[PDB]
């Protein structure tokens, strides 16, 4: 059988968690805003000549429900931590998410990828080196994406699978 | 000679593309003929207009229920059900066309297309063909499946026949 | 005196029953009039024929997107969206009728009906009405909901108006 | 907030687990046979005066997948073990279902309820007596149901919630 990878997409709402996920799964761009309750998706892909099964959980960032994030973080194997490059508050929210994933998993070594989305937009407020320095200090990869143009969408999900394999050995 | 049939697949009425199948009449003639005849509709009924009711990404796409259109029906050209003809052919990989069933000797019209090796089905489901052209379309159908197989858009055989 | 409106609910086209609502124009007149006018269709658009797109047993039934029918749309009689009128009234229990939104001052036409007390929504969603007759219809609608709100049947406002 | 309860229904195929679950959930009877992959349902109810949320996992009884059945067995708090009173095979399968559940949970007493279903049929091959004597050995309730006429549906699951509550 093919190995299954449980990926969880997290971040403040409005950053593009769902748009990135729907691009991966369906290869089109959701222009409308449908703030997420919880959705799960399945896709098989070839990563490094190895077919595997991606199980993707697309989550709610609603702050009212921050203390209910715990069960999905316990079950998830790796995490796409998403912010929008035109929203400094979503970048600041990243720390709170990473801290919470570590605190819930009780481990400093959790597969994660930092994703800066909306890189098609001109109104950027978070420097690339600012996000890179942050990713470096976490010890995780950083990828800029656009769910609209598809830039980096596969790279982000495939790189997280590669982080899960590394952590697994 | 192994005949070839085709499905033209639609997504919520929108043409998606064509999948063609080689039917292994030379190893399972009775099972091949059933699927051939249901793909032409030459007996007065068959696949045209039916849906793919279960799509599970990483495993398979299943359809063929043209009597109830809800996943429980279907019928063969030989009557309600017919026997497992043999298990010579195996679920070796993507593209395998095999019969759905509800236990031994319950083949009707429902079928599935593997998108992966499913060897735990070997000796239980009759393999009788394989995708010839259009595997990319079967792959695109997985865009609309889910873990338990419920589909998120209506996936239909808008046309079908014999090539 | 506070107006009263009704929905005739159908499930895959089959009548389920009538639910009616008292709209608290005495306390939220702007928000009550929006809902009233959309129920009658008098502005040339409204709830008739729209679906309950999100039903989460234990919590609420949500609908009101008559422009896109996918959960993202809807519009008010004042413009696409309008400001939060007040948060005087609370989500005290089943039958409370309250506005959906996407943050402060984004009321359109989507609304939800509580099937439980949802106190943490107080101050964030404008409560403007409550079920008068037919709460058992709303309870019966929960049978078609799920954990993430996806419905297993098409739940429609087959007809609506003012009483 | 109301308390939530995660229940899991098991049994060989054809016995009526989904028809029982769907009767509990939707009060509708499925006369057509639609074998299960995996389904989850939610229903709010009042049991002994306390409102609660039932989260019900309806499972497949295919023997090829008995390995993975372990996983939901971890998450489930109670198990409705269904056989059909015209299917002796599904009755013999019950013992196997009990053994595995007791394994995966690693206890002798898991919240659990035996259900003899289809009791509307004029045919019977499993006597009431047999299923009573089996249930009594295990120390769990026994209830005959009929999804077709809806006899005993609510009793089965509430009893199950009342077995979860009593051991919780
Ligand atoms: C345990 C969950 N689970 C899985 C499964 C299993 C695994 N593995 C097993 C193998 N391991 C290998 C050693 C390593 C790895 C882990 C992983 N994840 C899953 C899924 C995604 O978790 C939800 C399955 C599966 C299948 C059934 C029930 C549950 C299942 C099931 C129900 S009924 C049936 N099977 C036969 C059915 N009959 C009818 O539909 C009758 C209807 C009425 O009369 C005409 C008509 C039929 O003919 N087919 C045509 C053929 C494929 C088949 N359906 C089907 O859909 O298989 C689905 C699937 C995913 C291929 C298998
Ligand atoms: C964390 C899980 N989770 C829950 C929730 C929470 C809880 N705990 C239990 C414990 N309790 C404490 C003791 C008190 C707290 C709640 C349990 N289980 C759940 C669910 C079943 O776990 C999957 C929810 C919830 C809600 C959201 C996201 C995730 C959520 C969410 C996304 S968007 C929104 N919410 C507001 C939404 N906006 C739009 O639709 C915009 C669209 C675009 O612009 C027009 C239109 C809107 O206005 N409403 C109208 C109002 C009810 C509201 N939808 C909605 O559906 O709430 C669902 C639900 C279940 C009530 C809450
Ligand atoms: N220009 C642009 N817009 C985007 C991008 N990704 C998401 N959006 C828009 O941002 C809004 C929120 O997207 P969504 O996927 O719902 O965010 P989520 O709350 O994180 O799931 C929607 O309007 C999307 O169309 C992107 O990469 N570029
Ligand atoms: N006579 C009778 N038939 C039933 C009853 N419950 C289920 N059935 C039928 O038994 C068949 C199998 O039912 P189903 O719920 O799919 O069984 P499952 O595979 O165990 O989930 C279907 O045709 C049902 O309508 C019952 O109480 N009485
Ligand atoms: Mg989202
Ligand atoms: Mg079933």
């Amino acid at each position: 059988g093919m190995t299954e990878y449980k990926l969880v997409v997290v971040g403040a709402d409005g950053v593009g968690k769902s748009a990135l996920t729907i691009q991966l799964i369906q290869n089109h761009f959701v222009d409308e805003y449908d703030p997420t309750i919880e959705d799960s998706y399945r896709k098989q892909v070839v990563i490094d000549g190895e077919t595997c099964l991606l199980d993707i959980l697309d989550t709610a960032g609603q702050e009212e429900y921050s203390a209910m994030r715990d069960q999905y973080m316990r079950t998830g194997e790796g995490f796409l931590c998403v912010f929008a490059i035109n929203n400094t508050k979503s970048f600041e929210d990243i720390h709170h998410y990473r801290e919470q994933i570590k605190r819930v998993k009780d481990s400093e070594d959790v597969p994660m990828v930092l994703v800066g989305n909306k890189c098609d937009l001109p109104s950027r407020t978070v420097d690339t080196k600012q996000a890179q320095d942050l990713a470096r200090s976490y010890g995780i990869p950083f990828i800029e994406t656009s769910a609209k143009t598809r830039q980096g969408v596969d790279d982000a999900f495939y790189t997280l699978v590669r982080e899960i394999r590394k952590h697994k050995e | 000679v192994n005949p070839t049939v085709f499905f033209d697949i639609a997504v919520d009425g929108e043409p998606l593309g064509r999948v063609s199948f080689e039917l292994f009449a030379d190893k399972v003639p009775k099972t091949a003929e059933n699927f051939r005849a249901l793909s032409t509709g030459e007996k007065g009924f068959g696949y045209k207009g039916s849906c793919f009711h279960r799509i599970i990404p990483g495993f398979m796409c299943q359809g063929g229920d043209f009597t109830r259109h809800n996943g429980t029906g279907g019928k063969s050209i030989y009557g309600e059900k017919f026997e497992d003809e043999n298990f010579i052919l195996k679920h070796t990989g993507p593209g395998i066309l095999s019969m759905a069933n509800a236990g031994p000797n319950t083949n009707g019209s429902q079928f599935f297309i593997c998108t992966a090796k499913t060897e735990w089905l070997d000796g239980k489901h009759v393999v009788f063909g394989k995708v010839k052209e259009g595997m990319n379309i079967v792959e695109a159908m997985e865009r609309f499946g889910s873990r338990n197989g419920k589909t998120s858009k209506k996936i239909t055989i808008a046309d079908c026949g014999q090539l």
